[PDB]
DNA sequence: CAAGTACTTTTTCCGGT
RNA sequence: ACCAGGA
DNA sequence: AAGTACTTG
């Protein structure tokens, strides 16, 4: 996945800021707004592609109060993550229930039952681990999961994933 | 154009739509007697070519809705046997530009 | 005011006008609006998880509201619902309801003419709903028998089968509020003499109109999407919230209950029998007359000024106020509340006339200044008067009655600790005085005229009247034997510009109505003017140089 | 119901006077495009008069003894005599003064010569000879060409329209028709000369004074006409009451028209 | 002061666009509703503190709106949905002309 | 579609209405603390700053003239003839 | 106020169906292969492997460091600590989101440079296979043509085992080290 | 065409019988507007305001409910181009000062 | 094809029982 | 709300 | 009430 995707973003600036570091007003407004920012629509909207060639446009200005409106048009490199993508991802928390794995922006969660058999809860150990009849999955390791569903949230996109199926696990 | 007398049955007036591209047009000979046209109130009504009211259209960025309507019924539709979308071009004398140009869709 | 809201901030571009579907109603409401009982959790001053708060708007104040938090200035009501016990017919499409079914046929739902007949198909070619709707109503009312086989696009020898469904249609008639058939017959030939006499009934009509084609009512006026003919029939009724029907709530421990309120409570009680009734050893009589009570109320409840006498008067012997009474022009809604408006920033008094004054200018006196304000923002240029202004506070003439911060909120001049202390900065709005040479609108009604409302210049004077130059007295005709006029204030300079460049007094002197002037020089002017220009008037020096000094543009020559 | 009926009608940026369906009312504002606003009731001199006072006021024959210019209204008046080339110019002059008369005369059947139409010429020229203190006794710094000619460029600065298209532009010459019967009328060469006596640079300054006020007299796109009308009918008919052959006249008669009453209360015609 | 029907009718005589909008609104009426992007109507339960949106019913708690109309036409619009008639109003266009 | 520059042909001048709306946006802007593109030649009136700015063509705003069949033309205020 | 595309559906009341997104390659309504760029013209979908992603978004903020210092005017763990210093010069720090994804991109990523990520970029966009398949098969490491086709569902069919592994050889052989 | 002619003539000799004089065009928009649809478009709730306007708008004059029922049972559109329709809705009508848009450039903001 | 019904509105703004 | 008034 | 538009005999 990551995709680049061209979007847009309407600004309404104040009458204070319409000196010549408009411009540079407006793509620095657009940056906070857009960068960092994560909708369940087009997903983790991550980084503003080629700042240089932001385009402004002309900003209507609104009637019965002085600011301006324009129509920010970008290029943009996101993340939306799907059921059926598998990742490959370095575990975060371990917990009786399950593992939670770092994925780009995004945590995927695996269920002690989504996991194969084998593997059984150790909790004895610095930090709790998975241990299986030869592998072990715990704090810092690094995994493969297939997503099995999304949950779009706030400022977020969680997800619960398996490495129950074939070339699914640890890597 | 078939002038009639006194009038035509409902009957005989049947075949008046069954030979097309063929129009004709039922015309009591007492309303001929004088022109319309001649009146003081009569102004230059001019039937437009199909190229001249895409241009008209064109020039004034109208619809068809968006123009003035003659009735089809019109007198002077009827004397000029206007056809439905058929616009008119009216050359009228104002007392304000001395002549001015108007026009009319048929209807 | 009212808060913030992260929602972008647009216009309305396009109003899609429709029918709500039963279905919409039940899922757009946060209630059901199951007892006529108001509130009091029995006598327990508090709203009924029943009627006006099941979840709804908010009566009291003091009580945020159940369903989205924001309570009173903020919180637009949230609808509700109740479900009928059986379908009623909406007062207003009774009339449609009525001609849908004479287009329609009563036991199939096919259109009783088609693209078959030639006159049929011309009218289907008609590209206005409404204008189409009606040239099929005609041709369609006439067939009084749904045809099985019409004669084919050729020979009447052999005939192509169109739908089926051989079935005789009524002959329609309203008996107010229903709806009764008179079915042709057949009976060895003739028959009629003595035909088929009976009430159509709100269900059988729904279940017609269900089954009329999307290509056929699409036919009809309506449109598959906002309006189905079904939506016509009333199954599920929204109930509106407290902001539509607010109980006038005088005193702590009293009601004061919207006429509304009671009409629904009307139909609530007449619902529940209804259902009881039927749910219960139906006595099938009193079913369609528990039914027809129903069917009144909620007729009665939208428009109560219906033709057929009943004029379901609340018990006081005062008619109820329909919904359709409440939108019924000049006082009421869209003309009364919409199309004019009471306003703020608004001023009248007794004009009199003053040959002192500019022509531009209007004499306004000090109380209506001190009163009257303009919102100014706290800018470099003004940052030191508006502190003076400030300081003079409410009520020294040229004062300010409020300082509004950024902070959203307004400080009260009058009263605030800091009235003193108080130390504005950029970007504060400052509620100052009306001051000499604002633009102000000022009008005399009729207001006949683009001329009987002109923007003139504030002069701030003592004594109780508005005074204005005596030529300006023509475009609004005026006249000082106890006429009032009024003024009222622009609130930004976007407005201000608005008066000043378009409609100030020296701008509309001549006027497009007559293409002459519409103000001159009048009565003690224009009497004393003839006098003094005549061969035989002649000026001593003395008084000729008052007569100067008079001119203020003069050259000192 | 006047100003209801009226109100959405407005000038739109084509001129065109439209509703809120776009729909053409006024294909140019109340046919001439001008605000009603910078318009007076001047004279069209060319429309009566003797068929014989006419030839004595706008004929100039150079090739005639007697009805050349006399070189005592400008200094070509003796070199001017004879020329040609030239009389073809005032022969063009006088065969368009006399086209005008012609046509104003259909347009106003009765000869009523006073009008109310933009741009006060009589003031422009009155103006001209108290600023450049006119002296009507030596002759002008004109040529015929300078007067003639200025004229017919003066004439294609009048804009009302402005689109690039024959449409456009033969909208243009009607909006612009007796406007310019007027302006040559008034700007005729013997008429200069011999009555307003004027030199090259007050002529010229009159020339681009009613061009200056010709551009000024037209409407504002965005002018509400229909509001505007409903008022101007109404309130007269509001001060026909407020205040102190027999056919239905006054208020009753407006009520009678506007509501398209069929069965009128006077019925007549004037046979 | 009842700036009546008559009194509109000279400001739009005068083409006092932003005048008029004032005298209606921040001079008198003025709301603000939060209405659906989907089913036009004031159906949103806004909860502009938490920044929850949502209109049930259309399962949208994203495409929402906020407009500023005069109170009375928030009314209007009530008054003609309780008599079963649905006001949408959209903020895009469809139409075009 | 917005008609090209080199296609436009609406009036040159600027209309009574486009004239008091900049006027009255430009002070309703120099009012909520806008940068001035003028010298305020000891001014203190936004509409006075407005006039001024407007008379030396030093007002950054475009008219957009919507056709009524929703094309447009833009005009800056810079080459707008002024005769108002 | 949220962000607006280029998918214009004039969705009037008729809201739902919204069909779940998968490895049928359903992506969103958003995320078709028909998407269409702001200067009108219609471009396919743009799905970048880790690395082909990692070298945009550095180029991206590296072009942007050069653009603020415009206005100012008037080795894998090595390439981490760095990645993390241009970020704190270009970027918002609040945005966690971006250094999460940056350290997730240059330890993930399977190859190093432009030169390499060229030479991936050609040899997957040949196939025929849609954007998305086309990235995973980029930032997967698959040896059997079973491991890919298992993993990455959409090709079941859409190429052969054979084909298929000859790439997976190559991809194997380009793949930069550590 | 004389229709017009006729109801001008018409129009006029009555505001000319109270002696008073009004402005040619005016009375030639009353009298093009009652023509323009084909025949004589009274100045009543038949007339007018059975036209094709908007449904805020009609609504606004004489038949209030009616008008808002049927452009509810036909689903109307309203264009909200008239000027009532704004009004009703509280926003800037396109009349005069609302006929046009004003946006800053930034070029010629930079420009200054 | 005619008489008879069901329909709709009628200027603006501004103290008391 | 009706009644009474004012221009 | 007055006028019309619209059905109904
Ligand atoms: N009922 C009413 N409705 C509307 N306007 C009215 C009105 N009564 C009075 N007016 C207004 O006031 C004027 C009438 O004033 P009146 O008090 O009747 C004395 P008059 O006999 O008209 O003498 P005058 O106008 O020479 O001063 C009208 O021209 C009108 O604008
Ligand atoms: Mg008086
Ligand atoms: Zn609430
Ligand atoms: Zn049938
Ligand atoms: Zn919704």
């Amino acid at each position: 996945m990551f995709f680049i995707k061209d979007l847009s973003l309407n600004i309404t600036l104040h009458p204070s800021f319409f000196g010549p570091r408009m411009k540079q007003y407006l793509k620095t407004k657009l940056l906070e707004e857009v960068e960092g920012s994560c909708t369940g629509k087009f997903g983790y909207i991550l980084c503003v592609l080629d700042y240089d060639n932001i385009d402004i446009q002309r900003g209507r200005i609104l009637p019965t109060d002085g600011s301006a409106e324009f129509n920010v048009k970008y290029r943009a490199v996101v993340f939306k993550p799907f059921k059926g993508e598998v990742v490959d991802g370095t575990v975060v928390s371990c917990s009786q229930h399950g593992f939670e794995v770092q994925v780009g922006p995004m945590k995927v969660f695996v269920t002690k039952h989504l996991m194969p058999q084998d593997l059984t809860f150790n909790a004895g150990s610095n930090p709790p681990s998975y241990q299986s009849s030869e592998d072990v999955i715990t704090i810092k390791s690094r995994i493969r999961v297939k997503i099995e569903g999304c949950i779009s949230q706030v400022s977020s996109i969680h997800a619960i994933g398996s490495i129950k199926e074939d070339y699914l696990g640890a890597i | 154009i078939f002038v009639y007398q006194n009038n035509i049955t409902p009957s005989a007036m049947k075949l008046v739509p069954s030979i097309p591209p063929a129009t004709i047009e039922t015309f009591n000979e007492a309303a001929l007697v004088v022109n319309i046209t001649h009146h003081e109130l009569v102004p230059k009504h001019i039937r437009l070519s199909s190229d001249e009211k895409r241009e008209l259209l064109k020039r004034y960025r109208l619809k068809e809705s968006q123009l003035p309507r003659i009735q089809r019924a019109d007198p002077v539709a009827l004397y000029l046997g206007l056809k439905r979308g058929e616009v008119v071009k009216i050359i009228r004398k104002s007392e304000t530009s001395g002549r001015y140009a108007s026009y009319r869709i048929c209807m | 005011g009212q808060q913030y809201s992260s929602a972008p901030l647009r216009t309305v571009k396009e109003v899609q006008f429709g029918l709500f579907s039963p279905e919409e109603v039940r899922a757009i409401s946060v209630a059901k609006i199951r007892f006529p009982e108001t509130m009091d959790e029995t006598q327990t001053r508090a709203k009924i998880g029943g009627l006006n708060d099941p979840r709804l708007g908010s009566i009291d104040r003091n009580l945020k509201c159940q369903t989205c938090q924001e309570g009173m200035n903020e919180c637009p009501g949230h609808f509700g619902h109740i479900d009928l016990a059986k379908p009623v017919f909406h007062v207003g499409f009774i009339a449609k309801i009525k001609k849908v079914c004479e287009c329609v046929c009563m036991h199939c739902g096919k259109l009783l003419l088609d693209e078959h007949n030639e006159l049929m198909r011309q009218a289907l070619a008609i590209k206005d709903s409404k204008k189409r709707f009606a040239a099929i109503w005609t041709l369609c009312k006439t067939k009084m028998v749904c045809e099985t086989d019409v004669p084919s696009e050729d020979d009447p020898t052999q005939l192509v089968s169109r739908g089926g469904c051989g079935n005789t249609q009524p002959t329609i008639r309203k008996d107010g509020l229903k709806l009764v058939g008179s079915w042709k017959k057949d009976r060895a030939t003739g028959d009629a003499d003595e035909p088929e006499l009976r009430v159509l009934s709100t269900e059988e009509i729904l279940n017609i109109f269900k089954h009329i084609s999307v290509k056929d009512f699409t036919s009809l006026g309506f449109n598959e999407v906002f309006s189905r003919p079904e939506w016509m029939i009333l199954t599920c009724l929204p109930v509106p919230p407290p902001p539509v029907r607010p109980s006038i709530s005088f005193n702590e421990s009293q009601r004061g209950e919207d006429d509304l309120t009671f009409k629904l409570a009307d139909i609530l009680k007449a619902n529940i029998s209804l259902e009881t009734l039927e749910h219960n050893g139906a006595p099938h009589h009193a079913i369609e007359e528990a039914e027809s009570l129903l069917q009144f109320h909620v007729a009665t409840y939208m428009d109560n000024d219906i033709a057929g006498q009943p004029q379901a008067l609340q018990k006081s012997g005062r008619p109820v106020k329909s919904i359709r009474a409440r939108l019924k022009g000049k006082e009421g809604r869209i003309r009364g509340n919409l199309m004019g408006k009471r306003v703020d920033f608004s001023a009248r008094t007794v004009i009199s006339g003053d040959p002192n004054l500019e022509l531009d200018q209007v004499g306004v006196p000090k109380s209506i200044a001190k009163t009257l304000t303009y919102p100014e923002v706290v800018t470099p240029y003004n940052i030191d008067r508006l502190t003076q202004l400030v300081r003079n506070g409410p009520n020294e003439h040229p004062g300010a009655k409020y300082v509004i911060r950024d902070s959203g909120d307004r400080i009260d001049l009058r009263y605030s600790k800091r009235a003193g202390d108080i130390q504005l900065q950029y970007g504060w709005k400052v509620e100052r005085h009306i001051m000499d040479n604002d633009p102000v609108l000022f009008n005399r009604q009729p207001s006949l005229h683009k001329m009987s409302m002109m923007a003139h210049r504030v002069k701030v004077i003592p004594y109780s009247t508005f005074r204005l130059n005596l030529s300006v007295t023509s475009p609004y005709n005026a006249d000082f034997d106890g006429d009032e006029m009024n003024l009222h204030v622009p609130q930004s300079e976007e407005t201000r510009a608005e008066l000043s460049q378009l409609c100030a007094v020296p701008l509309q002197i001549v006027s497009p109505q007559s293409n002459k002037p519409c103000m001159g020089i009048v009565q003690d002017t224009l009497c004393g003017i003839r006098k003094l220009t005549l061969r035989d008037t002649f000026i001593e020096l003395d008084q000729v140089l008052n007569m100067l000094y008079w001119v203020p543009d003069w050259d000192g020559v | 119901r006047l100003v209801k009926a009226l109100e959405d009608i407005m000038v739109h940026y084509d001129n065109t006077t439209r509703n809120s369906l776009g729909n053409v009312i006024q294909f140019i504002y109340g046919e001439d495009g001008m605000d009603a606003a910078h318009i007076e009731k001047q004279s069209l001199d060319t429309i009566g008069g003797s068929d014989a006072a006419f030839e004595k006021r706008y004929r100039v024959d150079l090739l005639n003894t007697d009805h050349t210019l006399d070189p005592s209204l400008l200094e070509s008046g003796s070199e001017i005599l004879g020329d040609l080339k030239l009389q073809v110019l005032l022969d063009e002059e006088y065969k368009q003064l006399v086209k005008d008369r012609k046509f104003l005369r259909e347009v106003f059947v009765d000869g009523e010569a006073n009008w109310p139409l933009p741009v006060n010429i009589r003031r422009i020229i009155q103006n001209a000879q108290q600023t450049f203190h006119i002296d009507h006794t030596k002759p002008s710094d004109l040529t015929i060409k300078d007067i003639v000619l200025g004229v017919k460029d003066l004439q294609e600065n009048l804009l009302v329209l402005r689109g690039k298209n024959e449409i456009i532009q033969n909208a243009q010459r009607d909006a612009v028709t007796l406007f310019c019967c007027l302006l040559r009328s008034r700007l005729a060469t013997r008429r200069v000369l011999q009555e307003y006596r004027l030199t090259k640079q007050a002529f010229d300054w009159v020339l681009s004074n009613i061009e200056a006020q010709f551009l000024r007299s037209v409407v504002h796109p965005g002018e509400m006409v229909g509001v505007l009308a409903a008022q101007s009918i109404g309130e007269p008919a509001t001060q026909m009451t407020l205040n102190t052959k027999k056919v239905t006249s006054g208020v009753p008669r407006l009520k009678e028209i506007l509501n398209v009453a069929k069965n009128m209360k006077t019925p007549s015609l004037t046979v | 002061l009842r700036f009546g029907e008559m009194e509109r009718d000279c400001m739009i005589a005068h083409g006092a666009a932003s005048f008029l909008k004032e005298r209606l609104m921040e001079a008198s009426d003025a709301f603000r509703v939060h209405i659906c992007g989907i089913c036009g109507l004031m159906t949103v339960i806004a909860k502009l503190n938490h920044n929850q949106f949502e209109c049930k019913g259309c399962d949208n708690k994203i495409d929402i709106y906020q407009i500023h109309i005069p109170y009375a036409a928030k009314l209007l619009f009530q008054e003609l949905m309780a008599m079963n008639i649905t006001p949408r109003l959209y903020t895009d266009r469809s139409r075009d002309f | 579609k917005a008609i090209p520059k080199d296609q436009r042909a609406t009036t040159p001048y600027m209309t009574k209405y486009e004239r008091a709306r900049i006027l009255g946006t430009r002070a309703l802007q120099i009012s909520m603390n806008a940068p001035v593109f003028v010298d305020l030649e000891g001014e203190t009136d936004p509409l006075r700053i407005a006039m001024k700015e407007l008379a030396e063509k030093k007002i950054p705003l475009v008219i957009r003239r919507y056709l009524p069949d929703g094309s447009f033309e833009d005009w800056s205020v810079e080459e707008l003839i002024v005769d108002l | 106020v949220s962000t607006s595309t280029f998918q214009t559906r004039r969705r009037r009341l008729k809201k739902v169906e919204e069909e779940e997104n998968a490895a049928t390659l359903q992506l969103g309504q958003e995320f078709q292969l028909k998407q269409i760029n702001h200067q009108g013209e219609e471009e396919e979908l743009i799905a970048l492997n880790l690395s082909e992603a990692r070298l945009v978004i550095k180029e991206a903020l590296v072009e942007r460091r050069r653009a603020f210092k415009r206005s100012q005017k008037k080795t894998r763990e090595k390439e981490l600590e760095s990645i993390d210093v241009l970020l704190e010069q270009t970027t918002g720090g609040n945005n966690k989101d971006l250094k999460n994804t940056m350290q997730y991109l240059t330890n993930f990523s399977r190859f190093r440079d432009q030169e390499t990520v060229g030479a991936v970029i050609q040899l997957l966009k040949s196939t025929g296979l849609h954007p998305f398949e086309v990235a995973q098969l980029g930032s997967l490491a698959c040896d059997t043509a079973d491991e890919a086709k298992t993993l990455i569902p959409s090709l079941n069919n859409k190429i052969s085992d054979d084909e298929l592994e000859r790439i997976l050889k190559e991809l194997s052989n380009l793949e930069t080290l550590y | 065409e004389a229709g017009r002619a006729a109801l001008y003539k018409e129009v006029y000799n009555v505001i000319a019988s109270d002696g008073s004089y009004v402005n040619y065009r005016h009375m030639a928009l009353l009298v093009d507007v009652m023509t323009t649809q084909g025949g004589l478009t009274s100045v009543t709730r038949h007339g007018f305001n059975r036209s094709n306007t908007g449904a805020l708008m009609r609504c606004s004059f004489e038949e209030t409910v009616e008008i808002l029922f049927e452009a509810g049972a036909s689903a109307e559109l309203d264009d909200c181009r008239g000027v009532s329709e704004n009004v009703i809705l509280g926003q800037m009508a396109p009349i005069g000062t609302g006929a046009f848009d004003v946006m800053i450039d930034e070029e010629s903001l930079v420009k200054y």
